[PDB]
């Protein structure tokens, strides 16, 4: 079984988050389970916010029973979560999972939605090339994007040894900043084509920019 | 609430060491405590479920004991993809479960030294009106580093940041960036652009140059 | 053929700590669902003691409306306890367990809840006492009542009150005095505020009925809290009409009634003679021990 957040990644002051986690394989239906949703909060640990039976029970962290409702469609293989009222304390990394069947453990887990409260607008972001000049350093500046996140991968991901994705900065503006390097041999830059792989969700934008050695 | 404390909350370790990760419940709750692993950018994963069980597939060095209030995660023979962050959780009650605050497990390895390497803004980006600059501190160890930008041998401050990634699951080193960014005009401005890299494994700093408009 | 077995009193919740998987079903236990916790004391021929006082509470029951305390430690790890006190106490006493559970709970000499455990994929065995592994095996979520008993909230002191049986040296786990044939047997007890487990010679028992919130089963079948329904001289959330016990202590309106209260039939202020004394105990119920007697 595979569970997968989906969702926005922005949510304005006191609007409501909403997130879907979908199920993969066997139908949920008929089945017995409890499904969670969990959130790690920007520069905290682990937050359990509540669950759902199979049946459509549920339970709720005391903290959160007032803005948070859980619920489950087995005819889809779905489960969800809202979140009324949110303020920047929501703004979290929210995970679902199966539970256990004889206790309250978690497996598996979903791979986690990034859900950003903020009242700043979408912007994609500007991807501009890091030339190189025995081994040379190149890369991408991925600059001026909102929310987060942005993956980056390298010659469609089939170049991944040496490759450093960093995190990446809000700036004075309010708007993020990330670079992403990758050391390779210096004989291979007239003959090896390097591309980096920006994507953007939350803006819908995706950059295949290659990185050409400068002549000079 | 029951509390779930951990101890350490961070700890240093080399590659074949025993790590030992100590939970503790604010009541009894008998085996009902599980483990988590959660590495760089990836969701937490069952480690170990009811104190001692281990999860289909996780080796042997893992093992888990408590009963009560006292939980105890041992990874023997450290191994460098190892580097996570580690939570305890009970399954005792469910109003509401809690989690331990977590425990960082950092790879102690030898120094390694910065390759430092320096980049002028593009083209494409000076034709919109701002210029980067970018200093990349290439596989270092141990993480503590200093970059300071000078332009034209002036120090600058307050127009520069930095990030620096998590340990290489592979190398346990770290790498560093720092954007120093201007104006157009500022950038055109001026000659010399430098970054000078501070750092352990470097027996004097080393500065990294380039001069505007020369190749 | 009383169709409020399942309308439970107080909360009504039939589940242990740490097996929190069956509350859809177990928190409360109602008219609908299944509750492998609850449903083993309905059988016919099981628990007869309960199913004769079956709008008492259970024990878990009693523990989730703090009648009854747990017991410290709460539980005993069956796979790694021989030898400790725990394990002690639960091998005097003669159970039987039926197959696909890994919790049994019973109350102890303190008069508190104990339970043996098995870890994951572990069931116990027969005689409830150790656990082993069954390859084709569903196993339950929740623990199982090892004891015939019920209970119920009770502020009668039983500090003073003791085991005493006539020419019995021990009973259980508990020395009467200094001493003899030795056999398995069903000893009756029960459970007073502040005292300790009161074994007995003779279970006597006497109910006076009365028409407390918990003498009553209220519906909507869908369960429903009677302290919605406005006492004669109140008021309330809702409005509500009962059976003639109902209606001669709460305000019966019989038109837009949202709920229909009747009275429960086995319910009401339970007490037991105990050495001569009438008391109201905090629980009742039977469990086969090692009983040693003189023959002098």
């Amino acid at each position: 079984v595979q569970l997968q957040e989906s969702g926005p990644g922005l949510v304005k002051p006191s609007q409501t988050l909403s997130l879907t986690c979908t199920v993969s394989g066997d139908s949920i239906s008929g089945g017995d389970y409890y499904w969670s949703w969990i959130r790690r909060p920007a520069g905290e640990g682990l937050e359990w916010i509540g669950r759902v039976h199979t049946t459509g029970s549920t339970d709720y962290n005391p903290s959160l029973r007032t803005r948070v409702t859980i619920s489950i469609d087995t005819s889809k293989n779905h489960f969800f979560l809202k979140m009324t009222s949110v303020t920047a304390a929501d703004t979290a990394v929210y995970y679902c999972a199966r539970e256990g069947d004889y206790s309250a453990w978690f497996d598996p887990w979903g791979q986690g939605a990034l859900v950003t409260v903020s009242s700043a607008s979408t912007k994609g972001p500007s991807v501009f090339p890091l030339a190189p000049s025995g081994t040379a350093a190149l890369g991408c500046l991925v600059k001026d994007y909102f929310p987060e996140p942005v993956t980056v991968s390298w010659n469609s991901g089939a170049l991944t040894s040496g490759v450093h994705t960093f995190p990446a900065v809000l700036q004075s503006s309010g708007l993020y900043s990330l670079s992403s390097v990758v050391t390779v041999p210096s004989s291979s830059l007239g003959t090896q084509t390097y591309i980096c792989n920006v994507n953007h969700k939350p803006s819908n934008t995706k950059v295949d920019k290659k990185v050409e050695p400068k002549s000079c | 609430d029951i509390q779930m404390t951990q101890s350490p909350s961070s700890l240093s370790a080399s590659i074949g060491d025993r790590v030992t990760i100590t939970c503790r419940a604010s009541q009894h709750i008998e085996s009902f405590l599980n483990w988590y692993q959660q590495k760089p950018g990836k969701a937490p994963k069952l480690l170990i479920y009811i104190a001692s069980t281990l999860q289909g597939g996780v080796p042997s060095r893992f093992s888990g004991r408590g009963f009560g209030t006292d939980f105890t995660l041992t990874i023997n023979s450290l191994q460098p993809e190892d580097f996570a962050t580690y939570y305890c959780q009970q399954s005792y009650t469910i109003s509401p479960i809690t989690f331990g605050q977590g425990t960082r497990l950092e790879i102690k390895r030898t120094v390694a030294a910065p390759s430092v390497f320096i980049f002028p803004p593009s083209d494409e980006q000076l034709k919109s009106g701002t210029a980067s600059v970018v200093c990349l501190l290439n596989n270092f160890y141990p993480r503590e580093a200093k970059v300071q930008w000078k332009v034209d041998n002036a120090l600058q401050s307050g127009n520069s940041q930095e990030s620096v990634t998590e340990q290489d699951s592979k190398d346990s080193t770290y790498s560093l960036s720092s954007t120093l960014t201007l104006s157009k005009a500022d950038y055109e401005k001026h000659k010399v652009y430098a970054c000078e890299v501070t750092h352990q494994g470097l027996s004097s700093p080393v500065t990294k140059s380039f001069n505007r408009g020369e190749c | 053929e009383d169709p409020h077995l399942r309308n439970r009193p107080g909360k009504g919740h039939n589940y242990i700590d740490g097996m929190t998987q069956e509350d859809a079903t177990c928190k409360p236990v109602t008219y609908a669902g299944a509750c492998s916790s609850f449903d083993v004391l309905l059988e016919k021929g099981k628990f007869p003691l309960f199913q004769s006082y079956a709008h008492h509470r259970t024990l878990l029951e009693a523990v989730h409306d703090t009648i009854i305390a747990k017991a410290d430690p709460p539980s005993c790890d069956l796979q790694s306890a021989h030898g400790n006190p725990c394990m002690k106490e639960k091998l005097v006493m003669k159970t039987h367990c039926p197959n696909d559970y890994q919790s049994a709970h019973y109350l102890n000499n303190d008069g508190k809840m104990a339970s043996v455990k098995c870890p994951p994929k572990y069931e116990l065995t027969e005689d409830c006492n150790f656990c082993r592994q069954m390859t084709g095996a569903s196993l339950k979520k929740g623990s199982y009542p090892l004891q015939d008993l019920f209970c119920q909230s009770s502020e009668d002191d039983g500090s003073k009150l003791k085991t005493k049986m006539k020419g019995v040296c021990e009973v259980g786990v508990q020395a009467l005095k200094k001493c003899l044939s030795t056999a398995h047997e069903v000893v009756p007890f029960a459970v007073f505020k502040n005292s300790k487990k009161v074994y007995l010679d003779k279970l006597d028992l006497k109910t006076e009925e009365n028409l407390l919130p918990d003498s009553f089963v209220c519906f909507e079948l869908k369960s429903f809290d009677i302290s919605q329904c406005p006492k004669i001289g109140g008021h309330g959330s809702k409005k509500c009409t009962g059976d003639a016990a109902f209606c001669s202590a709460y305000e019966c309106t019989a038109q837009y009634a949202n709920a229909y209260c009747s009275h429960a039939n086995g319910s009401g202020i339970v007490q037991i003679q105990v050495s001569g004394v009438w008391k109201k105990p905090l629980c009742v119920g039977y469990e086969r021990v090692v009983v040693k007697r003189e023959l002098s």
